[PDB]
């Protein structure tokens, strides 16, 4: 989102895998912020979920 | 050619900038993509000198047909790669931007090469003065002392 | 530019052209001696034309 | 080589004498030849 | 080109510059475009030193119309990139700016190219000095007894 | 042109510094215009050095007429531009300040621009000397009488 | 070779830059494939200036076959080290990144031995000019009278 109430185009990154123990969940290129800038992150499984250490590279 | 447009030199301008791709989250808004376009537009037409520049083939869109993003740029396949380079750096400062250094070399390499052929075919040497005689070697024959006729 | 002067008035607005030949005739033609000149020249051979030709 | 050859003739930058492109023609109307000496974005033109 | 007037290229000055335009979601306000107007009238006008300097068809506003703004500058195409590429250069100060060094180079080529063919028309040699024999191969001159050149 | 009298020249000249503009929410006292007025003035009369300087149609105001600011400063449309600009550089001390190197480049291409005609007007040859015949050439010029140039 | 297809240059320069590859547990994203092939054929096209540029025997994807990629690029053996690595150069700003100094300097590298053989082939002698003679030596000739050089 770039103004907090409206978000915008969803990209589908492979989140999980079975039996798979080391993945890399990563999205190379992301857009330039104009103002403002926040994510959304949603996830449908039927499978738990563990998610940390997100990071952003703004250079 | 993936490159068509005007539109699409444009996008592939903000895609090396990293401004906007067909992977990013976000993207420029149409304000900012149709003044990409009049930017490209000058750049070519500077360029372009009414003639006397680099002849690329660029096709100038005009004010009836309305859209000018989305006409066909009708440049050669060998133009695309300078001309959105060129683009990339001359719309860089809009974004508080600066174009990276390989993207700078690739213009002014590709400008050069855009060129060539033009400055190739204008090196040509003007014709014999007005006060120089043919010689002997021709003048015999036809009786020909000073014209040194132009015809190769 | 006075002093060559030819005609008497100028042309003016819905002026009047009239043709002098109104049916078809054989034309007989008069002449000053030094009004028709004939300028000839042999064509510079040993070029573009002319090529090979002896 | 005599006949069609650029002869001896100096070379310059338009900026550089840009305004006293008269003085450099051929005429013998003045007593010294004109250069333009600063630039409105790089400060000053350089010198060669 | 849709560049077309006085505010168009006011326009692409504060763009450029990062002061305008959707790029950033900041807009144009009329007293920063008023001012900016005015240094372009000046530029120009100082460009066009009365007709001496560097000739670009624009077109200097009269005092009875009440906007500058709005006006055609009547330039050409090829003049566009120049002008408004040097206006943003001379109006960022206003803003304690300063103009990128992209946007500096980019001036500096267009100023360069503005006055290219002006001074290709305006290289142009003397005749030949008063007290210069027209030589005795000048055929008519020894016939009507033009034994040396005019002059001036 | 929109910039007419001194207080038009010290107005433009502090919107450049970004002192005082007609956007800002703060602006100058009239005795800090009189003075950058003053300033103005005493730096038009060392460029005019009596008459063997610089040349702009400067008018400068008498005592008599009360306020310096709102008379016509009589500069032709191309001098604007310098002037305002050499005043801006000579008026940045009184505010703490220092012009940006724009500024002062504009400075000194537009006082050079300014003289420029004056230095073509002024680059004059000497007659010939008064020790050089006018040689047998010109005979029948002065009808046989003086054989040497006059001088002076 | 390994590499036949133009998605194989495209994960070769990826893997060289470090951005997708098993080195790196990363998966060439589908967007940043068609970037880069696009990217590919602009450069190639650039290269192979109609005929009159560097010759490699890579071939150009027309708009009739669905996927640019999964077709053979063409090349050479010898070629798929210089075009990768000066793929990877090319693309390396389209994620704010910079190949490295061996990258580059094998991109160099590469692309001079690209030209090498084609620089020799087209290293050729022009004829003697129309006005040299054969000589008196040259018997046959100077026999059946051709004592002149056609030159051209």
């Amino acid at each position: 989102t770039t103004d907090g109430i409206n978000y915008g185009r969803e990209q589908m990154i492979e989140q999980n895998e079975p039996f798979v123990y080391d993945k890399r969940v990563l999205w190379k290129r992301v857009g330039r912020i104009r103002r403002l800038i926040g994510f959304k992150l949603r996830v449908i499984t039927k499978s738990p979920v563990t998610l940390s250490g997100c990071q952003i590279r703004l250079e | 050619m993936q490159i068509k447009t005007k539109g699409d030199l444009v996008r592939a301008a903000l895609r090396k900038l990293g401004v906007a791709s067909d992977a990013t989250l976000t993207d420029v808004e149409p304000q900012s993509m149709q003044d990409a376009v009049d930017d490209l537009e000058a750049m070519m037409a500077e360029w372009y000198q009414d003639g006397k520049g680099i002849i690329t083939g660029y096709v100038f869109s005009d004010d009836e047909n309305p859209p000018a993003e989305g006409d066909d740029h009708g440049l050669r396949s060998s133009a695309v790669s300078a001309v959105f380079h060129n683009l990339a750096c001359r719309i860089a400062p809009d974004y508080a931007l600066e174009a990276t250094a390989k993207i700078i070399a690739t213009a002014k390499y590709g400008k050069e090469l855009l060129y060539k052929q033009t400055a190739i075919s204008r090196a040509k040497r003007a014709p014999y003065p007005s006060r120089m005689p043919t010689g002997s070697g021709n003048s015999f024959a036809n009786l020909n002392e000073w014209h040194y006729f132009p015809g190769e | 530019q006075r002093a060559y002067a030819n005609v008497n008035t100028s042309l003016a607005d819905a002026m009047a052209v009239n043709i002098l030949n109104v049916k078809d005739a054989r034309t007989n033609v008069f002449w000053a001696d030094d009004a028709i000149r004939i300028v000839s020249q042999p064509i510079p051979a040993n070029h573009e034309l002319f090529a090979g030709m002896k | 080589i005599v006949a069609r050859t650029p002869k001896k003739k100096p070379f310059f930058w338009p900026e550089q004498i840009a305004g006293f492109e008269h003085m450099y023609d051929g005429n013998d109307d003045y007593p010294y030849y004109l250069l333009n000496r600063t630039d409105e974005n790089s400060g000053d033109l350089p010198t060669q």
